[PDB]
RNA sequence: CUAGUAACGGCGAGUGAAGCGGCAACAGCUCAAAUUUGAAAGCUGGCUUCGGCCCGCGUUGUAAUUUGGAGAGGAUGCUUU
């Protein structure tokens, strides 16, 4: 009958192999990602941490520049890069983490989890490396990490590491060691 | 805003430019209050309501009025208009 | 499947709008304004969701069912009543006499005996009523730039006015006269 | 010793139709129709449609061929893709969740519904269509007569409100520069409305003014069109009023008050600085305006011919000479109803409109209130 | 410090994750062609020790190559056959290095990193612009890559004694009768 | 020069180095492995009134710091542009 062309035959060939095989347990955790809400409540206070953009940034540099011609905090944002965030996990300097689940060499976050998990570090395997880079105004971002937030939010925060450690990480516990796929 | 002409120069048509034909104008048709000649009969204008649109030598036909306030306005003036838009960019002109 | 947020916003939104209207009734019927007599042009905005009864019969009093459209009243002390009973769902303030000009020039349409249609004459506005000192469009903006006694004549007569709305864009001294500005 | 094609060489060349236009100039079908507008490009017949070409109607419309060459060469071509994806990048902030980038490109669009200014620069477009003033003028019998219509009209989403108060703004503007300098001769008026004729450097210019009246926009009307040729002639005759303005020597643009105008004083909000027959006619008079009479057209034909003093109600408008009718200063009168003063004669309109056309002061006898009115008679 | 964690990973290819994600992946590129562009290295860790960095002018191609015999034996490795098949079929760039990426029963699957020597960020980088001298134009065909120094002997020592400096360098100066003038 | 030495040899044919030593010439360096994280600080193009504006690359990592006879970070005091 009709030919499909050979790229679209591919991606979708890729996607029932990925998720029928006998897939290891460290791909296959990656497969359970959080709620719709958990996903939402936490992009709520992560937009409230956004990094400063190139436009704003050379605003600020002008409004301070301007000022010397003519006192501050340290800065909390959203901490993202994979080697930066890695290293904040190894230094117990992150609160929250949330892992991408698409990123295709998987390599890159295989260990994550189990290491956030060796350090004590809650963690959340989320849907999106589009999703986190758009959070941090990038095309993609595969880890996006929070270490320490403002006093008006420390509530907040405290009730969203709750929320993964309760709603997330209690139900991936005994099924984050199991062979995925099957048949 | 600058000045326009800081260097003109006078143009010679080219034969192909058909320039659009002017819209007529106003006659004695037009005016509020016609002579008693001009003014039809109502016979002539229940006919007229009667017809289609479209469908007449002209769209328009008189009656007298006597004050301004007694005036109304034109109920098909943009229609006028939009077709005339459609007339002069969607009709072509022979020469 | 309606999200249990939106359950608990509505309740909660429901609650301060019973608190609100109990203060109301507390105190009394009154507003704090001068002895000088005024007028307001209310308009309809887009607000609380679930509308409590003695709220929405104040719309249903004003012509104010739909959405965005708006009429003239002057003040009373009945009105204040009126005036922060449907406050949140109301802009309100005093309008400029070029900002009814407007209104009864590009804004204007008709109402007489219960259907509505434009207007169409000076005439017609005869033709309508025309009696009680009504023989043109600035009748009714003399019942309304002054104090007018058939005013509330002049209202029974009057349509509330289906404003256009905007793209992109507490009493009001003359800020509402950047109202219709928006909104014309 | 050879041969060509019938069909390949000529007519085809010289002649292509409106698709074949479209599909050169890679436009949208809308695209294409602002831009043609813009440039003046007219259709035209040939002489023979099938020789043009042989798959051909006579509801198709051809084009010239140099008329596109000027199409394809414009710099709104290149403003077209800038702008097109500027609403694409305007859709970029708003995707991804950015108010601020959002915020600041959209005061880099600059867009019309907010400024009253149009979105393109229309001063090369104009510099290449018409090529002398008094062609401005000869296309004035265009440009003012719509904008005296857009400025009535009310709003839609094409036409924002603002640029009708742009529209009335310099609608008002061309009136102040006729009672200045008493250009207006004639005037008639008929169903349609108001027709107005002053002589500007030998030209004649005339425009209709429909009455103070929300007009039915009922039917099949397109205000995306009706939109750019508010954009057309905004440019033109504010570049028509800025020429005329230096040339009076008068400062411009004249200053204005907003909220005393906002008491609605129309036509005497503004202020005029001279410095950076017609005057015969009511040289020394004195007019008021009653509750019925026409405002607006009233006190543009009395101020044109040098009417120094005139009043109205205050309901009509505000800033003008005493509303009270007691005040024995007043000469003339206007009402048109269905305290009888004897020293205020008692008229209509009709009669400054007679004696305003005849020059020769029609008697207020013959035009006395409450009996019937003599036919006009038509100036042209 | 994500990179230390992937260098581990590559030593444990036999492994349940590493032998899961060689055989999907090997699956995915036998559709694909025998040489084609690959977005981003398979092994970052692994092209990033080798010289790759994210900059334009940088590419990565994944090539496969037949395995087995030539009893006949190429004395050309595989790897460098893989250098000189993408070498020819991108005769603007240069073949930087090659590591392997993937294997079969029939196929071995090589990714070659190349910079471009005319883009102008390569031309301005002194780490990386002494490539855009003409010296070092096709080295994949002069031997002059890591494969080709393996295969060339160019190692210290008494066990490299005929190679180290040039194999028929050293057969021409051993093989040279020289003659003085005072004999 | 070692040296027709060691070594390998139908131990026949023969094949055949290197270290040391005297000279000629001399020159040392760049990455990956680290968190800039109190601020991708980096780069390609385009428009340019040539002054500085936009797009894109890039956090799956572009600058600066470091390259194991090293180095980093503090502290301290002299010395260099």
């Amino acid at each position: 009958m009709v030919k499909w062309p050979e790229y679209i035959r591919l991606q979708r060939q890729k996607k029932i192999l990925r998720m029928r095989l006998k897939v290891p347990p460290a791909i296959a955790q990656f497969q359970y990602t959080l709620d719709k809400n958990l996903a939402a409540q936490a992009f709520k206070l992560l937009n409230k941490y956004r990094p400063e953009t190139k436009q704003e940034k050379k605003e600020r540099l002008l409004r301070e520049a301007t000022a010397i011609k003519e006192v501050s905090k340290k800065p909390y944002t959203v901490k993202y890069g994979l080697n930066h965030v890695v290293g904040l996990i190894e230094n117990k300097k992150a609160s929250l983490v949330l892992i991408a689940n698409d990123v295709d060499p998987i390599e890159l976050v295989v260990f994550l989890p189990a290491l956030c998990r060796k350090m004590g570090i809650p963690y959340a395997i989320i849907k999106g490396k589009a999703r986190l880079g758009t959070l941090v105004h990038k095309k993609t971002a595969a880890v996006v990490a929070i270490t320490e937030v403002r006093s008006e939010d420390k509530n907040e925060l405290a009730k969203l590491i709750s929320a993964v450690k309760e709603g997330y990480l209690e139900k991936v516990e005994d099924t984050r060691k199991r062979w995925g796929g099957g048949i | 805003f600058y000045d326009l002409w800081q260097n003109e120069e006078p143009q010679p048509p080219n034969p192909m430019h058909i320039p659009a034909p002017k819209l007529p104008p106003p006659g004695y048709d037009l005016s509020y209050n016609p002579p008693p000649e001009y003014l039809p009969t109502k016979e002539e204008r229940e006919e007229w309501e009667k017809m289609d649109p479209e469908d007449r030598e002209k769209d328009y036909l008189p009656t007298k009025y006597d004050s301004l306030r007694k005036v109304p306005a034109w109920g098909n003036f943009v229609k006028e208009r939009f077709e005339r838009c459609m007339d002069l960019y969607l009709a072509p002109r022979v020469r | 499947f309606k999200r249990a947020e939106k359950y608990v916003k509505e309740y909660r939104e429901q609650e301060r709008e019973k608190i609100r209207l109990a203060r109301i009734a507390k105190q009394q019927g009154s507003f704090h304004i001068p002895a000088e007599a005024k007028l307001v042009f209310v308009i309809r905005i887009k607000g609380i969701n679930k509308i409590p009864p003695k709220p929405r019969k104040i719309l249903q009093l004003l012509r104010l069912r739909q959405i965005n459209n708006g009429v003239f009243v002057k003040v009373t002390k009945a009105t204040a009543e009126m005036i922060k009973i449907v406050e949140p769902w109301v802009a309100y303030g005093y309008p400029n006499l070029k900002s009814v000009r407007e209104l009864i020039y590009k804004r204007g349409y008709g109402k007489v005996n219960g259907q509505r249609i434009p207007l169409t004459d000076n005439a017609i506005i005869e033709e309508n009523l025309g009696k009680y000192g009504i023989i043109c469009i600035e009748d009714l903006i003399h019942e309304i730039f002054t104090v007018g006694p058939n005013f509330k004549q002049a209202a029974n007569f009057l349509w509330p006015f289906k404003l256009s709305n905007p793209n992109g864009g507490g009493n009001r001294e003359e800020h509402i006269n950047a109202l219709i500005r928006a909104m014309n | 010793g050879k041969a060509k094609k019938k069909g390949k060489s000529g007519a085809a060349r010289n002649y292509m139709t409106r698709t074949q236009a479209v599909k050169k100039l890679q436009l949208s079908l809308p695209d294409f129709r602002k831009l043609c507008i813009w440039k003046g490009i007219y259709p035209r017949e040939p002489r023979d449609r099938r020789k043009v070409n042989k798959s051909a109607t006579a509801s198709t419309t051809f084009y010239y061929t140099k008329d596109i060459q000027y199409l394809l060469h414009e710099p709104l071509l290149q403003k077209f893709r800038e702008q097109k994806a500027l609403e694409k990048k305007i859709s970029r902030a708003l995707g991804r969740g950015d108010v601020s980038n959002a915020a600041r490109l959209e005061r880099n669009a600059n867009l019309p519904e907010k400024t009253g200014k149009p979105r393109y620069t229309l001063n090369h477009i104009i510099r290449e269509r018409y090529p002398t003033f008094q062609d401005a003028l000869r296309d004035l019998d265009d440009c003012l007569s719509m904008l005296f219509l857009f400025a009535n009209l009310p709003s839609t989403t094409a036409v924002p409100a603002k640029m009708i108060a742009r529209c009335e703004r310099l609608c008002h503007e061309f009136q102040h520069y006729l009672i200045v300098t008493h250009s207006l001769r004639k005037s008639f008026l008929s169903i349609k409305g108001i027709y107005y004729q002053a002589n500007i450097q030998g030209e004649d210019i005339l425009w209709l003014v429909p009455y103070k009246f929300n007009q039915r926009i009922v039917g099949d009307v397109d205000f995306r069109i009706m939109g750019t040729f508010v954009e057309f002639y905004m440019t033109l005759l504010g570049f028509v009023n800025y020429r005329l303005y230096t040339s009076i020597g008068l400062k411009y643009p004249p200053k204005f008050d907003q909220v005393k105008d906002d008491q609605g004083a129309e036509l005497a909000a503004f202020s005029l600085e001279g410095l950076n027959d017609p005057s015969q006619l009511f040289a020394n008079f004195t007019f008021f305006l009653s509750r019925e009479t026409p405002r607006q057209p009233l006190e543009f034909i009395l101020r044109a011919f040098g009417c120094k003093r005139i009043g109205w109600d205050a309901v009509l408008g505000e800033g003008a000479f005493t509303t009270d009718e007691s005040d024995p200063r007043i000469t003339h009168q206007i009402i048109d109803r269905p305290g009888r003063y004897p020293g205020r004669i008692y008229v209509q309109p009709q009669w400054v409109w007679d004696s305003i056309n005849d020059e020769e002061l029609k008697p207020p006898e013959l035009y006395a209130p409450g009996a019937q009115l003599p036919p006009h008679l038509s100036p042209f | 410090g994500a990179l230390k964690y992937l260098e581990e990973l590559s030593k444990k290819k036999q492994s349940d994750v590493v032998r899961f994600l060689l055989r999907v992946r090997c699956w995915e590129y036998r559709q694909l062609n025998v040489i084609h562009r690959a977005s981003r290295p398979s092994r970052p860790d692994k092209a990033r020790r080798l010289g790759y960095k994210a900059k334009q002018g940088y590419v990565i191609y994944r090539v496969r190559v037949r395995r087995g015999g030539r009893q006949l034996k190429y004395q050309r490795s595989l790897r460098a056959t893989a250098e000189e098949r993408v070498g020819r079929r991108c005769s603007n760039l240069r073949v930087l290095n090659s590591y392997w990426v993937n294997q079969d029963s029939t196929y071995k699957y090589y990714e070659v990193i190349l910079v471009d020597p005319n883009h102008k960020a390569i031309r301005r980088d002194p780490r990386i612009n002494w490539i855009c001298n003409p010296v070092h134009k096709h080295r994949e065909c002069r031997g002059l890559t890591s494969t080709g120094k393996k295969s060339r002997g160019l190692n210290k020592g008494h066990r490299f004694n005929k190679t180290r400096a040039g194999r028929r360098k050293t057969w021409k100066r051993h093989n040279t009768l020289s003659l003085w003038r005072y004999r």
